[PDB]
């Protein structure tokens, strides 16, 4: 027949190849598609939608409903923060768990903004402004508002809006981040504060609940499927 | 309005209800739940929930073949000086956990509830009489009654009902299915949960409770197969 | 930067491991043929990869990659094997033994793969009685009637997941030493459509549906003030 | 008198030798399966030649030649052995046996190789998260910050240059006699690109880095006066 | 919704198994060739299906599947087999011996086979003599005329489907060990064309005509008012 | 010869393939058909004839 | 299938060839490049850079 070589890689079976194969049921004719409402192209639309971020994984509060509540109080003003966390969606346990971070975990790189919304859930007679930061990487963790302050902020008015959106932009030395806790693609630190305290009447609530959700913005995008560490089998 | 029946809105994956009867469809109000301190959360099946409604039954129960989609409005009403916040998910093919080492042991008398619907729990517990199992869904609420995160249920169609903000939810659900038609008796084709994100306080009383009213409008329904009226098996 | 790796196509563009089927080649404690229903559920990974959607369309790929290895040393020596796997599609009469009529296989496909060529491979289109696949199905396939004894179908099973099984066997009589052989199956969704994205599985499956018994605190500890 | 073939191109166009992954085939002092962590430091030539230049951008060609044996003689015969290679990228769950479910790779990319078919081979393309990848870092993972104890990262040591392992294990069930397979890794970067060109090594290599301990006096003796 | 795997065609494009020729390979109770007369109606399925209809034409696609073992454990090592299939038409001299003349083949087609390697497989176009094949054939090859003593032809039987025999043998010289081999013959019509469309078989064949013996009652009970 | 590389698949025997094979009996002269009355394109046009229905399956 | 012949050189491996290859990571978006002083695209370039001759190569 026509002279052929086999060249090296034949006969193996690499589970990533687009080769086509013999039809085992030729002439079969196929169901249409129906226009069903909900269709999805890209894992990352899935990314862009706000999930409650797990964020209060204390001993008692860990794998219940309260994981998902972060308590202000009236109390006074005070410079400690109320919440702090690591820009580490895929690796930071309060970030992984979220829509966004299971899909992160079945990819290798990752790049593009993040957007964190918090829920004030208290009553409507309570007042207070807030402070919400992000510090990219290098430095100590900020752990006072003055700290805080210096990088990128936003100050939140509960008596204003009752959820406030704080985007996170891309910044980083390498052009991808790692979805595992690297140092050198280290993501930053997201910390809350009191601005002002949180102010009640009388016959009010002292002691309420936020909420956090997170999403990635439409420039994110991710690198390298693989296989995740959220699901086994025994 | 839709009917006689009259009165923010979401409309779930941006599709409203469109066809492929017409007095039937209507905005029904089911029973009022109590919304406590203590509470879990509630869930209803759709088209179960209905399957007693005027004359929306009776052309469930006398049709083989029945689609509709659902207008869905959650009323919840407080004071200024109230706090707490639900969560309304509108779940296509919302399947729930059982309650035994039995797979899918779940019999069909509990799988539709009707009107009432059930309730999450907040832990997980195992039946265990083996004579008279009670073969019912055990749903717990931070697994979201189907073994995933609660968090991440967002992802489906969803209100939230804030106190401080809004008393009330809208969801324009359209028929979801991997058919243009189905049975109604078998299927149920949408699920509505709701969960307390923020518990309900009220200053100085451990004893508050506000109702919650569901009020559900089928829309754009479609019958065939018309024959003797099926009488399912109750318990 | 583009989103290239993350569509629907190059999320499920794996060939995924979803059954070892079993087989002896032996005299007739043994099993000279095994039988395995198609499904994608005895495997967590791909089963949770395609649960995150509600619905789904695409064409399949099969691959197959076959192992053999003999059960005592120096018992002796063998001649290449040959491998039937034969599609029985619902309905199809079952093999009941190695050598019944049923392996003629006038109208079911089969595959013959000689043993030390490459895995082998077939494809197959989208072959659901629906306009999708149900990942999930909330409903019976009976509904029990009052008159009715103690319509007693189990909770989601439809037969709109029912593509038949594959049946296995060694073709070569048998050898005077035992031989064993494992067929490794591995699925690649082609052309894949998704619809209403769900949350993904968050606590070890348990069966076929979506209950859950064990692993239910899946979240670790974390201060809430600490990074 | 061209210079075609000392462009960079050509000065790279051969498969070099960076790894032997050794594997055993036996019933469970053996060693079921293998991490190789990927780099090219493993090795002297491909390291040294690299080296010339600070920063490259290239495709890469991964070939594995497999050989095999048996460890005792007249012990007894064993069937054709199929060998999987697993590409586990940087976070994917490392396999902690022969058998651990890790094998399925739902999503990893794998090769199934069969003894005695040419030696396998795989391409990837550029994949460094940086613009080039570097072949010298003068700089640290973490900076150490005051009130630290005593952000102790090693000097030289990114993420940079972290680009998974390969996972290597027989397929085959244990036969009754034990086998030994090397599987030697051979890379050809194409499509190459470089810049910051740096003298050659003079000195025996050691360790990751540019360290050196021995051989330090390379050059040979030679009269000033003499040809 | 198309009829398109409902024609002719799609209804008989599956390779069906009629024949399982056996040959041994030993010094010369063995039997170092065999003859086989090719037909259908060996096998049931195909049958079946070919007599749904009166009449037909179609080229036909022969498969060979070859599988060998060696009938004594530890009794020794075997080269790889060669075997001869050897078409003889109706007509052409029948071999009588392993290592008689006729297995030169100068006009007969043959067949030489290597054992491991994928199944043969030839072609054939429509070959009958009259214009079509007749599954059904209600007459006699002979008429008995007065005169004649006790024309005693065999009702049906014509040499309008008799079209030769496969001679099979191993071509290899007898090893030490003894070796069985076993053939199967899988048929594909191609390019069908049909006519008359009768009733399928409802009782177990009996011979190469319409004559049934055993099984005569298929129909199960059913009560007349029970659904 | 020209560079090639076998794909998984390869060697397989799928008893619902179509490919081609060698002719065993080449140069061939085939008989012509004839316009035989009866001929079926599609197997459901048998099934819609009507065929009578066994509908009284008692034990007698 | 196509009538092949497998001329000699089949499945062997020389390390100097140039071949094709299936992609194991299919669709991954490679980082672009930037513009890097001191690029280099032929060793002649390095050998025509003038470098100290160790001319004094004594026991001392
Ligand atoms: C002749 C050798 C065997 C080749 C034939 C293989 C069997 C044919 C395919 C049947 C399986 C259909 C594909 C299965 C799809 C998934 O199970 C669905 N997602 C279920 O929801
Ligand atoms: C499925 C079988 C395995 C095939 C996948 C092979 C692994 C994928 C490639 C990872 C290695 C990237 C190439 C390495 C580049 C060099 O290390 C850089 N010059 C380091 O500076
Ligand atoms: C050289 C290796 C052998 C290849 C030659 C194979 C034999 C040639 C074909 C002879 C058989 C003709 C096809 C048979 C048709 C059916 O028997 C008819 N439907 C009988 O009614």
């Amino acid at each position: 027949g026509l002279p052929v070589l086999n060249t090296p890689g034949s006969n193996q079976y690499l589970t990533a190849d687009n080769y086509q194969s013999p039809c085992a049921i030729p002439e079969f004719d196929v169901t249409p598609p129906i226009d069903i409402p909900g269709e999805v192209r890209n894992m990352m639309e899935l990314a862009e939608i706000d999930t409650m971020i797990p964020l209060n994984l204390t001993n008692q509060r860990k794998n219940t409903m309260d994981m998902y509540r972060v308590e202000l109080n009236d109390a006074a003003h005070s410079d400690t923060p109320i919440l702090c966390l690591s820009l580490s969606p895929a690796s930071d346990p309060r970030l992984a768990h979220t829509m966004l971070g299971e899909i992160l975990n079945y990819y290798t790189h990752w790049a593009g903004s993040l957007k964190f919304t918090f829920l004030f859930c208290g009553s409507m007679m309570a007042t207070g402004k807030l402070l919400v930061s992000y510090a990219p990487p290098g430095a100590e963790a900020p752990k006072s508002r003055k700290e805080a302050m210096l990088g990128t902020h936003v100050i939140w008015d509960i008596g204003l809006q009752s959820s406030c959106t704080m985007v996170v932009p891309w910044i980083s030395n390498t052009t991808y981040r790692l979805t595992i806790n690297d140092s050198f693609t280290e993501g930053g630190y997201i910390s809350m504060f009191y601005q002002t305290r949180v102010v009640v009447p009388l016959s009010t609530p002292r002691k309420m609940d936020i909420l956090g959700f997170v999403s990635a913005c439409n420039d994110f995008s991710v690198r390298l499927l693989r296989d995740t560490t959220h699901i086994s089998q025994e | 309005t839709l009917g006689n029946s009259t009165i923010n809105s979401v409309v779930a994956y941006g599709r409203w209800p469109e066809y492929i009867a017409v007095a039937a469809c209507r905005f029904y109000t089911l029973d009022t739940v109590t919304w406590r301190k203590e509470s879990r959360g509630w869930w209803w099946k759709l088209p179960d929930a209905l399957k007693d409604m005027g004359l929306f039954g009776q052309n469930m129960f006398y049709h083989y073949l029945g689609r509709a989609g659902y207008t869905v409005h959650v009323q919840c009403n407080a004071s200024k000086f109230h706090q707490g916040a639900l969560g309304v998910f509108a779940v296509p093919e919302m399947c729930l956990a059982g309650d035994s080492t039995t797979h899918m042991f779940t019999k069909y008398e509990n799988a539709n509830p009707g009107e009432k619907g059930g309730e999450f729990k907040g832990s997980f517990t195992l039946d265990t009489n083996a004579t008279n199992p009670a073969r019912n869904f055990c749903p717990v609420d931070y697994l979201f009654g189907s073994g995933v995160l609660a968090g991440n249920a967002f992802v489906y169609p969803h209100q939230i009902i804030n106190l401080r903000t809004n008393n009330c939810a809208t969801l324009v659900l359209p028929y979801v299915n991997s058919l243009s038609i189905d049975s109604m008796t078998k299927h149920n084709n949408w699920g509505i949960a709701i969960l307390p994100l923020a518990p309900l306080d009220f200053a100085t009383e451990s004893s508050t409770e506000i109702p919650i009213t569901l009020t559900i409008a089928p829309m754009c329904c479609e019958f065939n197969g018309l024959r003797n009226i099926t009488v399912p098996r109750t318990q | 930067r583009t989103r290239s790796e993350s569509t629907v196509e190059s999320f499920f563009a794996r060939g995924a491991c979803v059954a070892i089927i079993e087989v002896d080649n032996d005299a007739p404690a043994s099993k000279l043929f095994s039988i395995w229903k198609i499904t994608y559920k005895d495997t967590v990974q791909l089963r949770r990869k395609l649960e995150f959607f509600t619905y789904s369309r695409f064409d399949m790929e099969l691959t197959f990659v076959v192992t053999s290895n003999y059960t005592d040393a120096n018992n002796g020596h063998a001649l290449n094997q040959v491998y039937q796997i034969m599609y029985i599609p619902p309905g199809a009469p079952i093999p009941g033994k190695w050598n019944d009529y049923t392996w003629q296989t006038s109208s079911n496909p089969s595959l013959f793969y000689t043993y030390g060529a490459p895995p082998a491979r077939i494809s197959v289109p989208y072959v659901g009685i629906a306009n999708a696949y149900s990942h999930f199905y909330d409903g019976f396939a009976k509904v029990p009637l009052a008159g009715q004894a103690s319509g007693d179908s189990l909770y989601g099973a439809a037969s709109l997941n029912d593509f038949g099984s594959l049946a296995v066997r060694v073709v070569n009589d048998h050898n005077p030493t035992k031989l064993t052989s494992k067929i490794r199956v591995y699925m690649k969704p082609k052309h894949v459509r998704v619809w209403c994205p769900r949350p993904p599985r968050a606590v070890p499956y348990y069966g076929p549906g979506v209950d859950y018994k064990d692993g239910l605190a899946p979240l670790p500890e974390k201060g809430l003030t600490t990074y």
